[PDB]
């Protein structure tokens, strides 16, 4: 890189993303979730506003990526886990939080 | 100066998303939208799989010349976003929300008109694909003095619409009982408690003889009809927040939790068994909070948007958690996702009710993201 | 063998 | 004499790995018809 603008804070959570121990593994990982996709599309286009530089998104252009395991999701333990677990402990949470 | 960091922002999004979303889709649009909200429930194509949503949005088209519009998504049953018919509504439309009990009544307000615009089947049926002049509205109501804010429908008896103006002052009309020759009847109620521009109010679920509203005034008022004096001084009048607030979430499940959300970056949940006291301030944000919407799937699920241009995602259960000191950096334990692939301010988002874990977000540079987190952020 | 001689040959030299 | 956008990162970086394969097996058979002479 450069260090030379810059205003950055972040787009994402680096959290959610953890996986991974190198660097160049983390592009690997990247290629290969992008190869054995289960759908990618592109269409989207734009255009620069002179002396405006924001972007222009040209209507009708879509971009669509999906992944192998979005269709591969059964809603058997989907559900019962998130919604269990989420419902009860935040029950107990609410009943301990609510005692001040 | 400070939009090609938002372009390289983007771009780092872009780049990263096949990390956290298992579906994102970007339709860009052709007018900056102002309301979205999905029709309950869905038309399947089992052997074709693509199964077919729907959802009403409108439009800002031009300066002063609004529109109304339907569209048809292609979600996969366990793809592109096509526009349906358009209506080019009369007036400004900020608040198109249906109801309940039948996926047709409308009912919009402008941000600039100082009446409330209802529409039915009808009007629909009767729109001609010529209208030289504009929509013709089912009926208009007309008693405030300054143009409204939001509105919401009923939950159990069908028929009543409550609305604050910039009056200050809340106005709860009933349309069973609507006659032209009296057009002074359709007032259910009017109260008057705040001092200052009233913002938001909503509705209750099991509506347990509720009604909730908040101002600039610093305050949130919860109501209860059923009270003879109910409209010079209300049931409750809490004093919880610091700067304007923005909007009420009421929770779907249990009918005690409330949140609210002012320019004080901080989300406040609440509870109406003793209201008195914030339970949990939410932080996360670094800048106005807007948009503050509960999930119809979990209980504890919230999510807020704001101008710092990203949705978070939390979850209530994690109130003090034992998290690593690693990760302790990106924010507090309750904050679960942020989305920020959003050159501009997300206008309105809404879960869809009948997906888990997907949402639409409306931009402001005519785009219209679809998108769903990945399972390896929601599962375990 | 040849094939696998190609890729000892273009992990070896990567960089 | 004198003489008289798009925005695909995803798709740029499938074309660079599908390339690079091509390339792969390009010199892969390259060798193979050599190094029995």
């Amino acid at each position: 890189k450069r260090a030379n603008y810059k205003n950055y804070r972040c787009p994402f959570l680096c959290r959610n993303i953890e996986k991974e121990r190198t660097v160049e593994q983390l592009v690997s990982r990247l290629q290969t979730k992008l190869l054995r996709s289960a759908e990618l599309v592109s269409g989207l286009q734009a255009k620069l506003c002179l002396d405006s530089f924001k972007l222009l998104y040209l209507p009708r252009t879509e971009d669509s990526y999906i992944d192998a395991s979005y269709l591969r999701l059964r809603d058997t333990d989907f559900l019962d886990c998130q919604n269990k677990r989420k419902q009860r402990w935040r029950n107990r949470w609410e009943s301990l939080l609510k005692s001040v | 100066n400070q939009e090609k960091c938002i372009n390289e922002e983007y771009k780092i999004w872009k780049k990263n998303s096949p990390f956290l979303y298992d579906l994102i889709i970007t339709r860009a649009l052709e007018w900056p939208c102002m309301s979205l909200q999905w029709y309950p429930e869905q038309q399947i194509f089992a052997e074709h799989g693509y199964t077919e949503q729907k959802m009403f949005l409108g439009v800002r088209a031009d300066v002063g010349k609004y529109l109304l519009a339907v569209a048809s998504i292609q979600l996969p049953y366990l793809l592109r976003v096509n526009i349906s018919n358009l209506y080019s509504h009369p007036e400004s439309v900020c608040s198109a929300k249906l109801m309940p009990q039948d996926d047709s009544c409308v009912a919009t307000v402008g941000n600039y008109h100082n009446d409330v615009l209802v529409f039915d089947k009808e009007s629909f049926e009767s729109y001609s694909s010529a209208s030289e002049s504009p929509l013709k509205p089912k009926y208009r109501l007309t008693k405030h003095t300054q143009p409204c804010t939001s509105v919401c429908w009923n939950f159990l008896s069908k028929g009543t619409l409550v609305s604050g103006s910039q009056d200050a002052t809340l106005s709860c009309w009933d349309l069973n009982a609507y006659n032209e020759s009296d057009s002074a009847s359709v007032l259910k109620v009017h109260i008057s408690s705040h001092e200052k521009q009233v913002s938001d109010v909503r509705f209750h679920y099991k509506h347990q003889d509720l009604l909730a509203s908040v101002s600039y005034d610093q305050y949130l008022h919860v109501h209860d009809i059923r009270r003879p004096d109910a409209s010079t001084k209300p049931a409750r009048s809490v004093h919880a927040h610091s700067g304007p607030i923005h909007s009420v979430a009421f929770n779907p499940h249990n009918d005690f939790i409330l949140a609210t959300c002012s320019t004080d970056k901080t989300i406040a949940l609440w509870d109406l068994r003793n209201l008195n006291q914030r339970l949990h301030t939410l932080e996360g944000h670094e800048d106005i909070v807007t948009k503050i919407s509960f999930s119809p799937h979990e209980e504890p699920i919230l999510a807020s948007t704001s101008a710092d241009r990203r949705t978070l995602v939390w979850d209530l259960s994690r109130i003090g958690e034992d998290q690593p000191a690693e990760e302790a950096q990106d924010g507090p334990p309750e904050l679960l996702f942020m989305h920020g692939g959003h050159t501009s301010c997300t206008i309105d988002m809404d879960w869809c009710p009948n997906y888990n874990w997907t949402m639409a977000t409306a931009a402001e540079d005519n785009i219209l993201q679809i998108w769903t987190p990945s399972r390896s952020i929601w599962g375990n | 063998d040849i094939k696998a001689f190609v890729q000892k040959l273009g992990q070896r030299l990567c960089h | 004499i004198v003489i008289d956008f798009k925005l695909n990162f995803l798709e740029q970086i499938r074309d660079n790995v599908i390339n690079l394969r091509k390339m792969v097996e390009q010199d892969e058979q390259l060798c193979i018809e050599t190094f029995s002479k």
